[PDB]
């Protein structure tokens, strides 16, 4: 019956900063029926607070619950390196759904991506499919944009994936792979990858001609 | 310490059915699709109401989720939850009509100098089912620079993955690079030498 929204989607803060996450509901939720969960990559979720403001056992004092009615906030007074995870709010009165989540990552110096493009291997072309891969390496912030040009032509069928924030360097990496058939691939010459990022003053393009 | 163990998760065809169990030592079931957020299943949810039925035995210490007439969207990691909260470790339920298949490993040959100590190469772990796959470089010697990306589910129902590594451009003439792809569900191990083209 009731939908939940969280703001922001991703939160970029530094250790020692104060974090304020928001959970907003479409309809009113009683203050005994709102909880907050934390989930680190590859682990099961953990209850942080319940009943809006009450803390669970063994939870440090940085985590503070607040809010009522239709707006609730979770406060992390001073962030620690282990507090960088995904936080979900959960209602349990009329509806029992979780929120979309808020990602809290380490604020780091801006880093532009290292762009690499890889042509299909001759072994792969023996199967009848050509997949060209564009790589964006070790950038921050997480938000980046990749566009494909099979000719100087804009595409509509490719797939991307992005790593979790690295445990050490605190950067992200993204790979976009364009999938074409061998019939389509052999027809065209120049294959280009256009990358847009906050760390780049102007878009970076990496390309290769099929003959090479 | 108060612990929970889960079982019953496995590979199931879309039309099929499966039952997963949780024994302890009120209960809630939640799931998580690959790369998405926590979704409450029942303890029913709108997509699973009617097809899923939660049962409970207070004698044999177990909680059951009976998933009947599954769908592709039901593919997730299902969790137990029940003040000290305790959560199980989770067991993955994969729903697909594809059959188990070993990956085809293709080289991402180093080119695109982008030089000054950094060169990029990798492997293309393509067309496999199911998850997961393990990729190591030079039998575990190469660990600094390797990025193994989360798999994407192609339209054919088979996953695809790329694992890249950045190395000093001085070393790619001298040092040889082989990636070790291990797909345990299909009992497949593949080593592919990545050489410049």
């Amino acid at each position: 019956e009731i939908g939940l929204t969280q703001s922001p989607g991703t939160l970029s803060l530094s250790p020692g900063d104060r974090a304020t996450l928001s959970c907003r509901a479409t309809q009113r939720v009683g203050s005994d029926y709102l909880a907050w969960y934390q989930q680190r990559p590859g682990q099961s979720p953990r209850l942080l607070v319940y009943g809006t403001s009450r803390r669970a056992a063994g939870i440090p004092d940085r985590f503070s619950g607040s809010g009522s009615g239709t707006d609730f906030t979770l406060t992390i007074d001073r962030l620690e390196p282990e507090d960088f995870a995904v936080y979900y709010c959960r209602q349990y009165e009329t509806s029992f759904s979780f929120g979309p989540g808020t990602r809290v990552d380490l604020k780091r110096t801006v880093a532009a991506p290292s762009v690499f493009i890889f042509p299909p291997s001759d072994e792969q072309l023996k199967s009848g499919t050509a997949s060209v891969v564009c790589l964006l390496n070790n950038f921050y912030p997480r938000e980046a944009k990749v566009q494909w040009k099979v000719d100087n032509l804009q595409s509509g069928n490719s797939q991307e994936s992005v790593t979790e924030q690295d445990s050490k360097d605190s950067t992200y990496s993204l790979s976009s792979t364009l999938t074409l058939s061998k019939a389509d691939y052999e027809k065209h010459k120049v294959y280009a990858c256009e990358v847009t990022h906050q760390g780049l003053s102007s878009p970076v393009t990496k390309s290769f001609n099929r003959g090479e | 310490e108060v612990q929970l163990v889960e079982s019953g998760g496995g590979l199931v065809k879309p039309g099929g059915s499966l039952r997963l169990s949780c024994v302890g030592s009120w209960m809630t079931w939640v799931r998580q699709a690959p790369g998405k957020g926590l979704e409450w299943v029942g303890h029913y949810a709108a997509p699973v109401k009617g097809r899923f039925t939660v049962s409970r035995d207070d004698s044999k210490r177990t909680l059951y989720l009976q998933m009947n007439s599954l769908k592709i969207e039901d593919t997730a990691v299902y969790y137990c939850m029940t003040l000290i909260d305790v959560w199980g470790k989770g067991t993955t339920v994969t729903v697909s009509s594809a059959s188990t298949k070993g990956p085809s490993v293709f080289p991402l040959a180093p080119s695109s100098k982008s030089s000054g100590g950094t060169a990029a190469l990798g492997c293309l772990v393509k067309d496999y089912f199911p998850e997961p796959v393990t990729v190591s470089w030079n039998s575990g010697a190469l660990t600094s620079g390797v990025h193994t990306f989360p798999a994407v589910l192609q339209s054919s129902g088979l996953y695809s993955l790329s694992s890249v590594v950045t190395v000093p451009s001085s070393s790619l003439g001298t040092q040889t690079y082989i990636c070790n792809v291990n797909h345990k569900p299909s009992n497949t191990k593949v080593d592919k030498r990545v050489e410049p083209k």
